[PDB]
């Protein structure tokens, strides 16, 4: 019966309406992209680099741990003696419409040369602009350097 | 047509509603080297940039992307990053134009990289 | 002039409604989702979503694409009214992903139907789709016209 | 002008009646029938019976709607290729000829203005004069009319009603009445314990 | 149990039901289709808008993950596990590592441990609110999905902090996990945990009394304990029916003897109860979080690997000492070996018993790995369930069933 | 100039000029009435709704509108064809064409005709016909379930929508428009409307005006995780644009009834404040309002359920209601509260 009352009086209809003006004048968590932008913590897993030492050489020296971990097997490495005798790559291609984006490879990387950087827009009009060569990925480390070694400071204590 | 452009267009550095909520809560942070004014609402609770230009998120420099992106707390104008001498200037998505990344056998190229893994016999 | 400034007007409205059919088909679908949750509110923008391929501007193919799917999303598109556009999201429609080299699954879906915008991850965040989005309208300002 | 209002109305309302019993689709038979009742409305209102006029534009409307739902609950199997015709339109035409003369030399009985039941007023809308008279002067149709309407009822119930006893049914009062904190109750389930 | 025919209470028989069923009104219910989850093709054979046939075509997203699975080593593959019930992906990646973890004989850190059980229970939650609050949207209320995916993203943030993606973590490891948490990460799980309750009673009053949501869910979908028999059920497909089994307590695992919680069940076992069961859950949740992070702070400092044979060493030690530089190598290249032997791990997921099959064989790559998902059995009994049903009810009825079909498909 | 607008011309333009007003109001609110809809649903969903697509999303009706009109038309190939037109063209005209004798204030009517109930009545439910006609011309199943499901949806509110306001022509003595806002008229300002001696109708007229304008929770010729977009899913482009532009025509229509006949059309609900236009339309923008908050706060029933609301909540109530009125009129119950006739 007052069950059937309330149901009489639509209470569970005007109990929704005052829910709904209670959220209709509350703020609002829109982001207002592309001027304000979601969280990054420095463990995000974004677009790939290749890094330089402080003394700007080359980190990657072609071990092929990375390309070994790969569970996508997203990379593919040659390699020779550089001219002065270095253990350096030839070749290091991602094929980025291959990759998952798990990180794995700067886990595997002994001298913290592959990085997953903190950039994720870079949506591109054509397929092949996402197969990396290793020019670009070693462009990706020198524009985004400086991002990238403050995360890795930040998140050195947990790794 | 500056007006109009304002009043129509939602990619040329703000919409007008932006404008007015930046004047009402925004107050500011700071300015890259292209001319974007950064602004922050509740000491840094909420954190916007205001575009010089086409409103292309991929123009924000890695001297602010951390701070924009709540991944550090302090601007870059108060805890500037170090940049080593071999780091090179930031660039936004070239991907729409002719200076889009390209592989180097790419039909793109017009002078795409030949590719072989044998030396061949050439008769005298 | 005339018909530049007209196709500026065309662009103009085919960017602020730009309605994309739903259809999510994996994974990358619920990274979709959340552009339309009120964290980013895609809808703000004009993008909203439509349940009908004779409504829709748009189609957004997030998530894998089987070999025993792929009739079905070429249809669909098929029934899209012109212009159509296409973003690949997702490293599985954009080039096979993690399942490339699978017995049962296509290797890109731009081997199904014509792409104009991939945005990459597995998956692209939320807001790395709506970069992505926001991409399309500049290439469609830059390059559209009545047809397309 | 009324000329032109007439014919309109009128044109419309024989050529799609014609076109309700020639034609071989049975839904486009049901909109030229709507077509046919609007039209005929439009000569009522010529004629200053509006609210038979729209009386019978609300009641054909629903009652042509069901008629389109009978229409596709038996719908023919052949609807891609959905007699004596030739004479049929013979007779079809001499009953019309013998209805023309008969209409030719129409003139009412010199008694007929005398002998009116209802005579129209100039002053009182027609909805206040048809009401004036029709639940009064005719109570007693008025009344008879319920009981038409009711022996439709009872043969309808009565010819057709029938339930499906196989499908699954929910009474609407008792989904209401569910009460959630019967529904639902939480246990304290120990390590270990199964069913 | 065939309904074809119709019978009527007046027992006629039609002519045309006389005659040979040829020319019947079939459907395709989906693929694309707001209900059908994008990849489910359910053919469906209407009598006036009745349900009598309900025939789910399905493997429209099989991707063939079985067959990936066995020419990759263990640590290849645990990012497949992710992408099976991808809307709680660390709750599937849990039955890969104790799977290993049993076969290996290998004990994980006591920390790593907890944070197991906290980001179980936050894909607990990230689950239910996507179920609850879609499956609303189903029955026509467009609201409550835009409040439930606010607090689904605020979820989602909590996995990136802790791994770096939003989604596909791969943050759980055969030996614990990868990573530790960040204290401030601790803080705001604490936070969020005092708001969930919030969100909860304003779902709860926009949809539980309503009269329309009521008259959708109530009576619909009506599974008794014979039925849950049938048709291999578990979860809340089993608990919404009044069966209080719940894996956690059943056959419990991790450390979840020393947590506080209640098991939720239902007395009718219809759409209705299993809704309630769910939003229960989603409270049961929020406090085992809470208990959790308490207990991780009372914690004393460890490590979150068990290291050793199986996990590779800190990246620190790593770039020191020549034994953990050769383990690392090794275990990134080639990986543990899991000695020969066979396995069902089972975990409680959010969707119901999640299962991984494993057949080792001494090697460094699995021989054989069979994944049991909750939503293959309950998607089976779909043309069982809405046999009798209007077609309005069949999006209701798919929501129930709680179906995601990375995993129904794999 | 009194030598040209006395002639068959000036007679002839003034007609066509007051048609125009009414499009122009009618098509104008249709800018403000979709760009409002979809922000009230944003709000009461913790985001914003359309605010890029011109100052604050202000534009966003505009860009829709051109995107449709430049938009290709597909026509199916198994579809019957005129009748595939017939049906948004019915839709959008009747819609529209009701608003003819809908008063907006003293003397600003089209057509000031007797029985401008009865001829509202005609007009919607012949609108119907588009929906029906639409759905099943597309020969394809999701649109011909729809069609079945709309004319179940006729046949639900329509068989006690005219004994909901039969009171209120009883209390009048009329079923001139115009006549039911003056028999509202009187000291009292808004305790004159009928909306007091008729409350409970004014809540059984908002429902039933839902299920007319296939609104949520009656939203069920449409019904998204149902049927993909019911009877309009073969339609694309302006076609299409016609059946929303039906759908919100509709809608608008009823919030000017529900302002008519139950708060007092253009009068005012304060002594002091002047009647006008201006009433009528901040309350037919309440209504408006109304219909908003209700598509963000409720689910949808099943059409069945529709139609159990229709002959066995709604026909008994307003049954029970038109005789109990004609008591408390007949016998000048409370001095004539129920009989505003002279
Ligand atoms: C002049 C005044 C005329 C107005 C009334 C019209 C006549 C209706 C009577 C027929 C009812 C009937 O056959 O059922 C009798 C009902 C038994 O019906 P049943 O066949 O066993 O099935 C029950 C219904 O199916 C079970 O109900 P349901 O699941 O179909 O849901 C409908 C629900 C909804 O109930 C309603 O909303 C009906 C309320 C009745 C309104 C009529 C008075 C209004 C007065 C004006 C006030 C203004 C409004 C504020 O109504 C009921 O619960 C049924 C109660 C019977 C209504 C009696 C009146 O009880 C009786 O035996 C009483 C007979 C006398
Ligand atoms: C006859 C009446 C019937 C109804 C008229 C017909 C319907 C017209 C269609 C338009 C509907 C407009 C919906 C507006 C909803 C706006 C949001 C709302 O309700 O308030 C919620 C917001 C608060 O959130 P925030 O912006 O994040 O606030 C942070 C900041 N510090 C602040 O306080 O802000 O707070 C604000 O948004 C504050 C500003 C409110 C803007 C006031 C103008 C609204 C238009 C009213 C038109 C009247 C006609
Ligand atoms: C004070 C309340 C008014 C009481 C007058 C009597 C109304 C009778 C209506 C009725 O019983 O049927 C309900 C009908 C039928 O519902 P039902 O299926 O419960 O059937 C009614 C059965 N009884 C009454 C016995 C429980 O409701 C509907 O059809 C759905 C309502 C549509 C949405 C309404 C939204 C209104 C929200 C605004 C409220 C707050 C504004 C500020
Ligand atoms: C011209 C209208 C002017 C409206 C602007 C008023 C200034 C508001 C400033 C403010 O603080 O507003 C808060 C909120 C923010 O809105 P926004 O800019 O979208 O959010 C950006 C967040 N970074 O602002 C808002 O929510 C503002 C929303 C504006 C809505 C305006 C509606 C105009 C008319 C709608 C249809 C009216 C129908 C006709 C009714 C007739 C009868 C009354
Ligand atoms: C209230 C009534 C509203 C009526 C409908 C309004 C919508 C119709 C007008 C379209 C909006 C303007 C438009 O199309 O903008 C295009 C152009 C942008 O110029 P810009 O961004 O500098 O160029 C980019 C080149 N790819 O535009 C401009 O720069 C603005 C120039 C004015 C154009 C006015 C329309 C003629
Ligand atoms: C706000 C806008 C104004 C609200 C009112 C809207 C009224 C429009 C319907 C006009 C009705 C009409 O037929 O007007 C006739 C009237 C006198 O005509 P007369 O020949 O004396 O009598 C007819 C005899 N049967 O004529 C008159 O007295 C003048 C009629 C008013 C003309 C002004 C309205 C023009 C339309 C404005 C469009 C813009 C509004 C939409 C914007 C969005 C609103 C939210
Ligand atoms: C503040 C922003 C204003 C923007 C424009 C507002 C448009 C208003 C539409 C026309 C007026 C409609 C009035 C509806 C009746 C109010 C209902 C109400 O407040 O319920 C109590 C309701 C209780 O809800 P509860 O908190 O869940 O109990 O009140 C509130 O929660 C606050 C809402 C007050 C709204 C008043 C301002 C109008 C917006
Ligand atoms: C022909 C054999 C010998 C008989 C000689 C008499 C000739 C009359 C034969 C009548 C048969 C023809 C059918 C038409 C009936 C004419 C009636 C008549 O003349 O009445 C006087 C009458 C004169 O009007 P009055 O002066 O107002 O009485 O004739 C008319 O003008 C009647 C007009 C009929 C309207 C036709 C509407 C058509 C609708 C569209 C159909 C498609
Ligand atoms: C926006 C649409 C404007 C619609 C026309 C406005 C006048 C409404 C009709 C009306 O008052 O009757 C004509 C009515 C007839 O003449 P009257 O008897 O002198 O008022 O008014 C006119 O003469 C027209 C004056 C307004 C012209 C505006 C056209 C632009
Ligand atoms: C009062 C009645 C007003 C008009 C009611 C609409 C029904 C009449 C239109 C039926 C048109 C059938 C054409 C079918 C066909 O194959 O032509 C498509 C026809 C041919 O394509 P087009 O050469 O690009 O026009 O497509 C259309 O755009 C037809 C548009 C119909 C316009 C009248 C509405
Ligand atoms: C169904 C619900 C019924 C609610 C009962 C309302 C009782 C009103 C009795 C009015 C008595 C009277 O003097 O009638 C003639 C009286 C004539 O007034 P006049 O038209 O200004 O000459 O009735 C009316 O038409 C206006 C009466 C307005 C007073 C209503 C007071 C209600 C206050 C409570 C509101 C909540
Ligand atoms: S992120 Fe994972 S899939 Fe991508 S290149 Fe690195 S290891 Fe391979
Ligand atoms: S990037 Fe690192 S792991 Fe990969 S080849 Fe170079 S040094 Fe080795
Ligand atoms: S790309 Fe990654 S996230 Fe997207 S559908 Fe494929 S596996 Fe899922
Ligand atoms: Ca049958």
């Amino acid at each position: 019966f007052a069950r059937a009352t309330k149901y009489f009086l639509m209470w569970d209809f005007i109990k929704g309406f005052g829910l709904g003006m209670r959220y209709f004048v509350s703020p609002k968590p829109t982001l207002n992209y592309p001027h304000e932008k979601g969280p990054l913590s420095p463990r995000f897993r974004g677009e790939h680099a290749l890094r330089r030492y402080p003394n700007g050489e080359e980190r990657c020296i072609a071990c092929k741990l990375c390309e070994a971990v790969c569970p996508a097997q997203a990379i593919t490495i040659d390699a020779e003696p550089r001219e002065d005798g270095s253990r350096r790559t030839t070749r290091y291609d991602i094929d980025m419409t291959k990759c998952i984006y798990c990180g794995f490879c700067q886990e595997a990387c002994p001298v913290d040369a592959i990085v997953e950087g903190p950039n994720f827009e870079y949506a591109t009009e054509t397929r092949e602009e996402l197969f990396y060569d290793k020019q670009k990925l070693l462009a990706n480390g020198e524009r985004w350097e400086a991002e990238i070694a403050r995360n890795l400071q930040l998140d050195a204590p947990y790794r | 047509m500056s007006f109009l452009l304002r009043f129509l267009t939602w990619w040329n550095s703000q919409t007008l509603n932006t404008q007015v909520w930046t004047k009402l809560y925004g107050e500011k942070v700071g300015e890259d080297d292209q001319g974007n004014v950064y602004y922050q609402s509740g000491g840094g609770k909420r954190r916007w940039v205001i575009y010089n230009g086409e409103s292309e998120a991929s123009r924000i420099s890695p001297e602010w992307h951390g701070w924009l992106h709540h991944t550090y707390k302090e601007p870059p104008t108060a805890a500037p990053l170090a940049h080593k001498p071999w780091e090179k200037p930031h660039e936004p998505n070239l991907t729409g134009s002719s200076g889009a990344y390209h592989p180097a056998g790419s039909l793109y190229r017009a002078q795409p990289v030949e590719r072989r893994d044998y030396d061949a016999w050439q008769p005298e | 002039f005339l018909l530049t400034t007209t196709e500026d007007i065309i662009n103009w409205a085919r960017n602020g409604s730009l309605h994309w059919m739903t259809f999510g088909l994996a994974c990358c679908a619920v990274e979709m989702m959340q552009t339309s949750m009120p964290r980013y509110d895609l809808e703000r923008f004009g993008t909203a979503p439509r349940a009908s391929p004779r409504q829709s501007d748009l189609m957004i193919v997030a998530g894998t694409l089987t070999n025993k799917m792929a009739p079905a999303l070429r249809k669909v598109y098929d029934q899209m009214p012109e212009p159509r556009y296409v973003i690949s999201m997702g490293s599985c429609a954009n080039g096979g992903g993690y399942y490339h080299y699978s017995y049962s699954v296509v290797r890109g879906c731009d081997r199904i139907v014509p792409v104009d915008i991939y945005v990459p991850g597995c998956p692209p965040t939320a807001e790395a789709l709506l970069y992505g989005i926001l991409q399309l309208q500049r290439r469609i300002r830059r390059t559209g016209t009545l047809v397309r | 002008m009324m000329t032109f209002a007439f014919y309109l109305f009128a044109i419309s309302a024989c050529v799609a009646g014609f076109m309700v019993v020639i034609g071989r689709n049975p839904v486009h038979s049901v909109l030229w029938l709507i077509l046919a009742f609007l039209s005929a409305a439009g000569l009522f209102v010529l004629q200053g019976a509006e609210f038979v006029a729209m009386l019978l534009v609300v009641v054909y409307v629903g009652a042509v709607a069901v008629l389109f739902l009978f229409v596709v609950m038996m719908l023919d199997v052949d609807f891609a290729e959905l007699r004596y015709l030739p004479l049929a339109l013979v007779i079809g035409v001499v009953l019309l000829a013998q209805l023309g003369i008969a209409f030719s030399g129409w003139t009412p009985s010199d008694q007929a203005e005398s002998l009116r039941a209802a005579p129209v007023d100039a002053a009182v809308e027609n909805t206040l004069g048809l009401g004036l008279v029709l639940y009064d002067r005719y109570v007693l149709m008025f009344q008879l009319a319920g009981l038409v309407l009711l022996v439709a009822m009872i043969g309808a119930i009565v010819l057709t009603m029938r339930h499906r006893k196989d499908v699954k049914r929910q009474n609407v009062l008792e989904q209401m009445w569910r009460d959630p904190a019967k529904t639902m109750e939480l246990k304290d389930v120990k390590p270990g314990q199964g069913l | 149990g065939d309904i074809r025919k119709n019978s009527y209470d007046d027992g006629s028989m039609d002519a045309l039901t006389g005659e040979q069923s040829i020319r019947n009104f079939n459907i395709n219910f989906g693929p694309q289709h707001p209900a059908a989850h994008g990849v489910l093709r359910m053919v469906l054979e209407l009598d006036g808008e009745i349900v009598e046939r309900a025939d789910p075509h399905i493997g429209l997203l099989h991707r063939g993950t079985e067959k990936l699975m066995e020419s990759r080593t263990y640590l290849q593959n645990l990012p497949y596990l992710d992408r099976l019930d991808y809307v709680a992906p660390m709750n599937q990646e849990h039955a890969w590592c104790l799977a290993i973890e049993r076969l290996t004989g290998t004990v994980i850190p006591r920390r790593a441990s907890l944070i197991r059980v906290l980001y179980s229970e936050i894909g607990r939650i990230l689950n239910h609110l996507m179920g609850v609050t879609t499956g609303a949207m189903d029955v026509g209320a467009l609201t409550p999905p835009l409040w439930g995916f606010e607090a689904r993203e605020e979820l989602m943030i909590f996995y990136e902090r802790a791994c770096g993606a939003r989604l596909h973590a791969a943050y759980f490891r055969p030996g614990g996990v990868h990573q530790d948490l960040p204290p401030d990460l601790l803080d705001d799980i604490e936070e969020w945990c005092e708001r969930f309750p919030k969100l909860v009673d304003d779902l709860d009053t926009l949809l539980t009394e309503n009269r329309i949501f009521k008259q959708r869910l109530v009576d619909i979908g009506i599974v008794t304990e014979a039925d849950a028999l049938d048709w291999g059920y578990t979860g809340v497909m089993v608990r919404g029916s009044g069966l209080a089994w719940d894996l956690r307590r059943s056959q419990p695992y991790e450390c979840y003897d020393e947590f506080d919680f209640q098991i939720p069940v239902g007395r009718n076992g219809d759409c209705y109860d299993r809704y309630l069961c769910r939003m229960a859950e989603m409270r049961e949740s929020c406090k085992i979080m809470q208990q959790a992070v308490q207990k991780l702070r009372a914690e004393p400092a460890g490590d979150v690997l068990a290291r050793g044979k199986l996990t590779p060493p800190r990246r620190a030690e790593m770039k020191r000492d020549m034994e953990s530089l050769i383990h690392h190598f090794k275990l990134y290249t080639e990986g543990f070996k899991v000695p020969a032997g066979e396995v069902y791990a089972a975990v409680e997921a959010p969707k119901g018993e999640f299962g991984v099959y494993l057949v080792a064989d001494g090697t460094n790559k699995p021989w054989r790995a069979k994944l049991r998902a909750p939503g293959f059995a309950h998607l089976q009994s779909i043309d069982w369930m809405s046999r009798g049903h209007m077609l309005a009810d069949v999006p209701a009825i798919i929501a129930t069933l709680d179906i995601v079909f990375g995993e129904v498909d794999r | 100039m009194a030598e040209f607008w006395a002639s068959p011309y000036g007679f002839a333009l003034s007609m066509l000029l007051q048609g125009l007003a009414v499009i122009a109001f009618v098509m104008g609110s249709l800018i403000f009435m979709v760009y409002g809809d979809r922000k009230i649903w944003a709000a009461v969903q913790m985001r914003r709704g359309p605010n890029v697509v011109g100052p604050w999303g202000l534009l966003q009706t505009f860009a829709d509108a051109l995107k449709y009109i430049v938009k290709e038309i597909v026509i199916p190939a198994g579809a019957d064809k005129f009748v595939y037109f017939l049906a948004p063209f019915l839709s959008m005209m009747l819609a529209l064409f009701a608003f003819v004798v809908i008063p907006f204030d003293e003397g600003w009517v089209m057509a000031n005709i007797n029985v401008g109930i009865l001829f509202i009545f005609a007009a919607s439910s012949l609108e119907v016909y588009g929906v029906i006609m639409g759905g099943w011309a597309s020969n394809s199943k999701y649109p011909f379930l729809a069609s079945l499901r709309s004319a179940a949806q006729m046949i639900s509110y329509e068989v006690s929508l005219g004994l909901i306001i039969i009171g209120i022509i009883i209390s009048t003595g009329s079923m001139n428009l115009t006549a039911i806002v003056e028999a509202q008229r009187g000291d009292y300002g808004l305790l004159n409307w009928y909306w007091l001696p008729h409350l409970p109708m004014v809540v059984l007229f908002f429902v039933s005006a839902l299920a007319e304008c296939n609104r949520p929770p009656f939203d069920l010729v449409e019904a998204e995780s149902e049927l993909v977009a019911g009877f309009m899913t073969e339609y694309s482009s302006t076609p299409y644009l016609l059946f929303m532009a039906g759908e919100y025509i509709a809608m608008y229509l009823m919030c000017a009834l529900l302002s008519l006949l139950f708060f007092g059309g253009w009068l005012s609900p304060v002594p002091f404040i002047a009647d006008g236009w201006w009433w009528m339309v901040i309350k037919m923008w309440f209504w408006f309002y109304m219909f908003a908050m209700v598509k963000a706060i409720v689910p949808r029933y099943r059409y069945d359920q529709l139609m159990r609301i229709g002959w066995k909540v709604f026909l008994p109530l307003s049954l029970g209601w038109v005789v109990l009125v004609a008591i408390l009129a007949r016998y000048e119950i409370l001095g004539g509260f129920w009989a505003r006739f002279a």
